[PDB]
């Protein structure tokens, strides 16, 4: 429930290059791929089951 | 730095300034890997474009 | 000193806030 | 979020809608047709008097 | 007034100068000028009277005409075709070539007899087969959600209809390779020693240095062929087909396919044609070899006269098609076509998923959180019938795609029926020319036939009665 | 072209198909797939020899008598004469070449392209393979 | 359009949209079944000549 965005799967660490205006990590799909923490400002991921 | 003169029509003066106009276009641009901008090409140009 | 020069390339600018990568959007 | 709030004759409810053209809905209120959200109203009988 | 355009162009890495077609308009009219707001392209920067000249498939601006006759590279059209040029280059456009004039001197009693000839030869690529595929409804349409499920099962049987057909698909592919290739009750076992009387065969052997056990030829086809997806422990695009779309592997791995061709090899230079028909039966090279030339009205003497230059010539075409296949720009195109067609059909299908489809967003979970159902069945069912439309014509092309490959695959079970186990007298179907021997080689999803042929040299006139 | 057939000359019917996705692009693609074919398939039939062969001056051939398939000089096609009931027995309805009623009525996008080989050059391949198979 | 409104010509367009694409898809599935026999048909002439 990352301030919305129902979703299910795997969170790990990446290593993506989120400018600070950066938000949302997308892929070819229009389905997102990375999210960043509004608690903590951290870099996630997220992977199907 | 402001001399003065009667300048147009496709000349050359030092003004320290510059100013364009914007249109509506279509733009194809590619990312890199690092998410940065690198190129981009309107489709409006030329027929190759 | 009004005067006439070429603009070349320039005025890229970001046209969303979301992270690509190898990616080759197209925007209008 | 934003909240616009005036007072209107109540018999124009249905100018009060996205892409609905009336005396105040062409010059006066002007609502575009991609808003999202409601709208509340009620009687004004004791505001007005 | 209007039509079409059309841009002709050399490759971008060679240069930058283009030319235009208009299509089936005179240059008479709109063509003549260009002015703002009066041509969609809005480009202006044509002269639209520089070098214009006139075509039946429509006027040309940006080429001029050259009254020569070339072999055509770019064709525009009733005849006429472009190509690029040195004056100090531009591209031009001309008239076609049909080839080179000559005449023969037919007369009463004249008959030209060759004296010589020539060992050569030629290739030959199939397509065999494609890459398998299954998919499901449940997670394409109306991934991880139970309403989308209980919405779609009302549809009635528009899903099992697509796995039946998919695996159909799927079980005719892996068939294909077993039909083309089991032509061979017994695998049979290179010779010990390879000697075969001057005949140099160590290129298409196996290898057995190389762990892969692969001919040198077999080793640069499989490098020059790339592939995309082969399926194995999946676990960047290859990844991101985690929304359904799977891709099993094939049966026969590229091992015992490779034990097939050998064995083939084998039995076609041990044994003739015999272990065609029954058992297997020994018989030394040259005597093969002798009769295959009997087979084309040759008497067997002029090989057992001219056997050391039979086999100097054979040598000599067999390093040069190495080179020949290697030094080429673009000669395997059919395989590589073969996957990239399914490569883009893949994607494509993915991409179709980022599409409104007239419903108000394309991610179901927001749609189904945000809104109170009523709506949301509306909304959902606009989707799942855009994306079912979307689906169903994935598998109509793959059945016709299947099929013509089909057809492939039994030309090419035929020409390895006739041609390989024996020698065929079909004019131009086994090779140009008259033909001798054929050997089969393997490749990413195909074969490849090197097919070795007879063909006549200089001649000399007499006269007959 | 799709745009032309179903949103004909509509700005806003022509915005809301950017909707569909890419049901243009496959049908674009699906019919230059065919177009392309067309022009390989009469290369195979007929491009058989890579030269082009010219039939002898006298037309002698032991007794038999081939003026009916050679080629007559006489007609400006320079086509044999059996061709000729072949193109009046056959009624084409359009080639699609500068068709400028209801032929014209298919100027909704539905564009006929003229093929490469122009029925001209046709006859020099039928000439070349027939000349060379009589002498 | 000129009968109608933006609110609901948009829906009385996506009516007649959807109506023409599904009669188009249909000329082109029929064209490729008809070419593919013209294909076998080529192909033994080509073989016969
Ligand atoms: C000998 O053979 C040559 C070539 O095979 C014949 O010469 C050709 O004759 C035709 C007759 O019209 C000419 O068009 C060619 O240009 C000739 N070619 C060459 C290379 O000369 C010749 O007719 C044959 N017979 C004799 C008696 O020479
Ligand atoms: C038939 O063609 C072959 C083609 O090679 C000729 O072989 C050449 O013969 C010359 C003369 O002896 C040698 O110098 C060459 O090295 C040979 N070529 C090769 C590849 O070995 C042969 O001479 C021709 N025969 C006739 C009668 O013309
Ligand atoms: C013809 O056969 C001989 C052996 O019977 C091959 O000889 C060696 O082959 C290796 C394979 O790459 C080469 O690296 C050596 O240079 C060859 N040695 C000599 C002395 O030629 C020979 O390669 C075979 N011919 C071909 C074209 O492969
Ligand atoms: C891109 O990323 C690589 C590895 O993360 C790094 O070496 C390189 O400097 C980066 N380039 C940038 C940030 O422009
Ligand atoms: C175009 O040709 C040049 C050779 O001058 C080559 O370096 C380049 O890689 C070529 N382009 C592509 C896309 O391979
Ligand atoms: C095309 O232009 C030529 C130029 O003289 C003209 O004669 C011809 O009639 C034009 N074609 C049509 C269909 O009008
Ligand atoms: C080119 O050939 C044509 C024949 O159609 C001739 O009329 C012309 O003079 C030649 N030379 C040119 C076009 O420079
Ligand atoms: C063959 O001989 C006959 C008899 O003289 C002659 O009429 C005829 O023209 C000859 N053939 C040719 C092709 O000249």
């Amino acid at each position: 429930n990352f301030n919305g965005l129902t979703g299910t799967g795997v969170l790990t660490e990446s290593n993506k290059k989120f400018l600070p205006f950066q938000q949302f990590g997308r892929d070819i799909a229009d389905t997102t791929d990375a999210v960043r923490d509004p608690q903590t400002l951290e870099i996630l991921d997220i992977t199907p089951c | 730095l402001t001399p003065g003169d009667s300048s147009s029509s496709w000349t050359a003066g030092a003004a320290a300034y510059y100013v364009g106009y914007l249109q509506p276009r279509t733009f194809l641009l590619k990312y890199n890997e690092n998410g940065t901008i690198t190129d981009a090409v309107d489709c409006a140009l030329d027929p190759l474009s | 000193t009004q005067s006439y020069t070429n603009s070349f390339t320039r005025g890229v600018y970001y046209p969303d806030k979301v992270f690509r990568s190898s990616v080759l959007h197209s925007t209008q | 979020v934003y909240a616009d709030s005036f007072v209107i004759r109540g018999n124009e409810v249905s100018q009060i809608a996205p892409g609905q053209t009336g005396n105040i809905a062409d010059y006066n209120y002007k609502l575009p047709d991609d808003f999202t959200g409601c709208v509340i109203a009620w009687n004004s009988n004791k505001l007005d008097s | 007034s209007f039509g079409g355009v059309s841009v002709i162009t050399p490759g971008t890495n060679t240069s930058n100068q283009v030319a235009v077609l208009y299509q089936g308009v005179n240059c008479t009219e709109v063509p003549v000028a260009i002015h703002a707001d009066q041509l969609t392209p809005t480009w202006r920067v044509y002269s639209t009277g520089s070098n214009v000249f006139q075509t039946r498939a429509g006027c040309l601006i940006g080429a001029e005409y050259v009254n020569n006759s070339y072999e055509c590279d770019i064709p525009i059209g009733a005849g006429i075709c472009a190509s690029y040029q040195t004056q100090s280059q531009s591209i031009i456009a001309y008239t076609m070539s049909l080839g080179a004039e000559n005449s023969v001197a037919y007369s009463n009693n004249s008959i030209a007899i060759p004296t010589n000839f020539t060992i050569s030869v030629t290739t030959e690529i199939l397509p065999v087969s494609m890459t398998k595929t299954s998919v499901d409804c449940t997670m394409y349409i109306c991934g991880d959600s139970t309403e989308c499920s209980n919405l779609l099962l009302q549809y009635g049987s528009f899903c099992t209809q697509l796995k039946r057909a998919l695996t159909g698909i799927a079980v005719e592919q892996d068939k294909n390779t077993q039909e083309v290739f089991a032509q061979v009750k017994q695998i049979y076992k290179t010779p010990p020693i390879k000697y075969f009387g001057g005949f140099n065969f160590s290129q298409i052997l196996p290898d057995p240095s190389k762990p892969s056990k692969r001919s040198p030829i077999e080793d640069l086809l499989f490098n020059k062929v790339t592939l995309a997806d082969a399926g194995f422990i999946k676990q960047l695009i290859c990844a991101q087909k985690f929304n359904g779309l799977t891709v099993l592997p094939p049966l026969l791995t590229d091992e015992m396919i490779a034990q097939y061709t050998s064995a083939l090899l084998a039995g076609t230079i041990t044994s003739g044609w015999t272990f065609g028909a029954g058992p297997a039966l020994q018989i030394p090279f040259p005597m093969q070899m002798a009769y295959r030339f009997n087979g084309i009205g040759v008497t067997q003497n002029v090989l057992y006269e001219n056997q050391k230059l039979i086999a100097n010539q054979f040598n000599s075409a067999i390093g040069k098609i190495q080179d020949s296949l290697s030094s080429t720009p673009s000669a395997l195109g059919k395989l590589q076509d073969v996957v990239n067609h399914n490569a883009q059909a893949l994607n494509t299908l993915v991409k179709q998923l980022s599409s409104k489809f007239g419903a108000i967003s394309s991610v179901l979970n927001d749609i189904l959180s945000r809104l109170d159902p009523p709506e949301a069945e509306v909304q959902i069912d606009r989707l799942i019938t855009g994306r079912l439309q979307s689906l169903q014509t994935y598998v109509t092309q793959q059945l016709i795609r299947a099929a013509e490959i089909r057809a492939s695959a039994n030309l090419a079970a035929t020409k390895m029926s006739e041609c390989v186990l024996g020698q065929s007298k079909r004019v131009d179907f086994c090779g140009k020319g008259y033909h001798l021997m054929s050997f089969p080689q393997s490749a990413p999803h195909g074969v490849v036939f090197l097919h070795v042929t007879y063909v006549p040299a200089q001649e000399k006139n007499f006269t007959t009665a």
